[PDB]
RNA sequence: UUUCAAUGGCCCGUCUAACACGGACCAAGGAGUCUAGCAUCUAUGCGAGUGUUUGGGUGAUGAAAACCCAUCCGCGAAGGUGGGAACGCCCUUGUGGCGUGCACCAUCGA
RNA sequence: UUGAGAAGCUCAGACGAGUAGGCAGGCGUGGAGGUUUGUGACGAAGCCUUGGGCGUGAGCCUGGGUCGAACAGCCUCUAGU
């Protein structure tokens, strides 16, 4: 895969940014952020606001100042009642996720604002979503 | 009633409203931060809309010398609201316009160093730098607000010692001139902002302690 | 760079010389019975990518300037900075008056008009 | 850009800060007849441009 | 007095590090490649 | 544009109702503009063409030839004026069809009918 | 502002309309690459079109 | 271009070596199209939701367009142990150590 | 040193038959929206040509003759292509 299958000309821009950041730096983060923007919509599955709040805040709850980063859509979970002070950076946020983070929490970022906050992608988590539909 | 004229589309109207702000701001009262955050959304656009390179580099000085017009109590409030409003919307610029919002930052960082020189003749500078340092500890160099971008502080390190020397040609005395940059590289969670900040800074340890 | 052609004789569809229903534009044969498809020696050749010409001296007239259809008086104006790599070919349906004004201006831009002489008898 | 207008060559320049004003978008400088003067007048107007 | 676009100020500083850090490995290469030509 | 659903804009319907109009419609389609000296004393932009009018020809190859209308030929949509006659080979003369839209009327053949049309349609005598 | 509303506020002349947002926060991608956030960390550059 | 010289050049398509079968020639016509259903892949919009167009409202400038939408309805609806993406701190520069370990896969929980 | 249509530019190697089949980029025809301050009675389309030009090719551009009212390039949509 060498060019996104889409025609979203606000996503030729991101690829024009992270395929510059892939080759002028030594991070395999940018060679993993770029290696996901090419993937089709069924290959970038959604991930909820509860699985993100569960991934960072568990075991020792190491959630100090790391920005969760998913190249997908940050959807919502409403069975989660209280939302922790999180910070995410995805392409799309659903309008019930972006209003359930800001209501008590931190920052919602596009991968633009990520590249001006962690240009080499340090102090981050690079999560995915579950690809498993269990039959489809 | 005043700000929405500062964002006019006519330089014969924008500037005509700027000199009357000199009357409006030298008042002897108390101003609340948001009132200086709404006024600083006009002088952003008073400088965002700036055509010529021989006007915007004159407009910056007219904005720089606006600080000594502020009353003594809220003079440090007025710069704190600027560094917030020059760090809240620094990503919205493009390269054809950052070149002119760097010099506004260069002047205001230098305009701070000028006012410490003015305030140093009233009371000892050791407390004046500290409360100025306090303004640096809740504006840019605060750690907990990760949203303050790097491009501000990288340019804030390069102009820190050079426009300390510019306002103090004879000799700048010892104070906590670099204490913002030491508490920043020590615990701030922007990894590059603690790694490459010393590589940009030109700190002078001969006179500081 | 001197212009060159890998071939000069165009390709000519098989048996388009005998029959008048079959036109001369090339059509690749589709049968494996064919002598031509299996590429028997003595039969005619075929268009392949081998006969592709130089990627820099392509589209060039034998002089060296590429062509450009100028169909009005503001289509030759773009050729102001490109007078040593383009020749202003006038389009065919342009009237014999609008033609005589492209020539008098392309001549100021030093641009070669290839067929300036049409419909224009000089005195 | 540089484009003639009735015998005398002009220089047209634009900026971001006049982009939303299509009437006043392009300013103008008239270039002198002396060819070495015109090159020295393009540079002094187009300084620090790429 | 037009000053400068201070973006170009910080390219002339990063090109005092680009020049120095490779012009240093020019004498240290030319002095190095006189050892191996003999060796 | 037209804003009525009871007028037709198709070339098919309009070009059929023209060429196959009856000989009462074929009268008001053959009208002539009045001269500038009559346009101000009758206050009428145009009159339908009668026989024995007093016209001048503005367009065509028969430019400026004045006359009177001999036979208003409603079928082939053309007037026939006096003494403007293309020759024939045999020796006889042929009449030249001048379109009724080209002529300019200089003196009406005023009658009781026309006056009762003139006095109501915007003007007087 | 009542037909389309805003990005976080409902358009008043439309039930359940919120204006969309962007996959890129700054609408201009060749002016982050040249910022001070990126060109401080990047590795030493190579040349342009290389010599033969 | 016409022709000459030298050298080569089994008539095309359908078939199953030759055949056979089609071919007098020229022109214009002439053959995987529309619709419903299902599935895959991709694109977009929204996202625990999603779908305006049966209708209603509206639309003076093709008013069968565009635009807005009530009440139903359809489809859907938190265990350790090993790896392992990435990212910190390292000091054997690296190597290696050290910590957090996504998807997916094993392992024992239910 | 300007070669940033980053869908561009540039450097170096290997490779090149191809059946059923699979994939990709393009050429052309009739209509539709947008565009060319588009071409046209000083001659549009067509047609003919022992004229010239381009493309590997489907094709296109053009000179001469003929002729007499319409027609095309570009980006999309559409098919009785």
């Amino acid at each position: 895969r060498s060019k996104p299958a889409s025609e979203n000309v606000y996503l030729k821009l991101l690829v024009k940014l992270y395929r510059f950041l892939a080759r002028r730096t030594d991070s395999r983060f940018n060679k993993a952020i770029l290696k996901r923007l090419f993937q089709s919509k069924t290959n970038r599955p959604p991930i909820s606001i509860s699985k993100i709040a569960a991934l960072t805040s568990r075991k020792s709850a190491s959630s100090q100042n790391k920005t969760t980063v998913v190249v997908g859509t940050v959807t919502d979970d409403e069975r989660m009642l209280t939302v922790p002070k999180l910070s995410i950076a995805a392409l799309r946020f659903t309008k019930s996720a972006r209003a359930r983070i800001l209501k008590a929490g931190g920052e919602v970022l596009t991968l633009d604002q990520l590249a001006l906050r962690a240009p080499t992608g340090s102090n981050t988590v690079l999560v995915r979503g579950k690809k498993h539909a269990r039959e489809a | 009633p005043f700000i929405k004229k500062l964002a006019a589309n006519d330089r014969k109207t924008r500037d005509k409203a700027l000199e009357s702000l000199q009357r409006f701001l030298s008042q002897k009262k108390k101003f609340e931060r948001l009132d200086f955050l709404k006024l600083w959304k006009g002088l952003f656009y008073c400088m965002w809309m700036a055509d010529k390179p021989l006007y915007q580099q004159k407009l910056s000085d007219n904005l720089a010398a606006l600080v000594p017009i502020v009353w003594i109590d809220n003079r440090i409030l007025f710069q704190s609201t600027f560094w917030e409003t020059m760090g809240r919307e620094w990503t919205g610029i493009d390269i054809l316009r950052t070149d002119k919002f760097y010099l506004l930052m260069r002047r205001f960082c230098a305009a701070a160093f000028r006012d410490i020189q003015t305030r140093s003749k009233t009371a000892l500078l050791d407390k004046v730098v500290a409360e100025y340092n306090q303004m640096w500890m809740d504006g840019p160099f605060n750690t907990e607000n990760l949203a303050f971008p790097n491009g501000i502080l990288f340019h804030l390190a390069d102009i820190w010692t050079e426009e300390l020397r510019k306002v103090y040609p004879e000799d700048v005395p010892k104070a906590d001139w670099y204490l913002p940059f030491d508490s920043t590289i020590k615990s701030s969670h922007n990894v590059v902002l603690r790694k490459t900040l010393p590589k940009r800074l030109d700190r002078v340890s001969e006179y500081t302690k | 760079v001197n212009i060159i052609k890998k071939r000069t004789k165009p390709f000519k569809r098989h048996q388009s010389d005998r029959f008048k229903r079959v036109g001369e534009s090339w059509r690749k044969p589709r049968g494996i019975d064919s002598c031509v498809r299996r590429r028997f020696r003595g039969t005619i050749s075929m268009p392949k990518i081998g006969y592709g010409n130089n990627k820099k001296t392509r589209y060039c007239m034998p002089n060296g300037l590429k062509a450009f259809l100028v169909r009005n008086v503001s289509d030759v104006e773009l050729l102001l900075m490109h007078n040593k790599t383009y020749a202003a070919e006038i389009a065919g349906n342009v009237s014999a008056r609008k033609r005589v004004e492209i020539v008098e201006k392309a001549r100021a831009l030093g641009v070669k008009v290839t067929n300036a002489g049409a419909k224009v008898r000089s005195q | 850009t540089v484009r003639e207008d009735n015998g005398k060559l002009y220089l047209y320049m634009k900026t971001i800060e006049r982009a939303h004003f299509p009437s006043k978008l392009w300013q103008r400088i008239k270039l002198s007849k002396n060819y070495a003067k015109a090159l020295e007048q393009i540079d002094q107007q187009l300084l620090y441009w790429p | 007095s037009i000053f400068a676009p201070e973006s170009l100020l910080k390219k002339t500083k990063a090109q005092k590090q680009s020049r120095e850090q490779i012009v240093a490995a020019a004498a240290e290469k030319k002095s190095a490649r006189q050892k191996k030509r003999e060796l | 544009m037209k804003f009525s659903r009871d007028v037709t804009s198709s070339r098919r319907k309009q070009r059929k109702a023209h060429f196959g109009a009856p000989s009462s419609v074929r009268r008001v389609l053959m009208s002539a503009p009045l001269s500038k000296e009559l346009r101000e004393q009758y206050k009428i932009r145009s009159l339908p063409v009668r026989r024995d009018d007093q016209i001048t020809v503005i367009r065509g190859s028969n430019k400026g030839r004045e006359g009177k209308i001999t036979s208003v030929y409603r079928k082939k949509f053309l007037l026939l004026i006096e003494r403007v006659t293309r020759e024939k080979a045999n020796g006889a003369s042929a009449p030249v069809g001048i379109d009724a839209s080209k002529v300019v009327i200089t003196k009406l053949h005023l009658d009781k009918d026309r006056k009762d049309l003139i006095v109501r349609k915007g003007g007087k005598v | 502002d009542s037909v389309f509303g805003s990005t976080t506020e409902v358009a008043q002349l439309k039930k359940n309309y919120f204006l969309p947002e962007n996959i890129i926060s700054n609408a201009d991608v060749t002016r982050l690459i040249n910022s001070d956030e990126i060109q401080s960390i990047v590795k030493a550059a190579g040349p342009s079109r290389v010599k033969r």
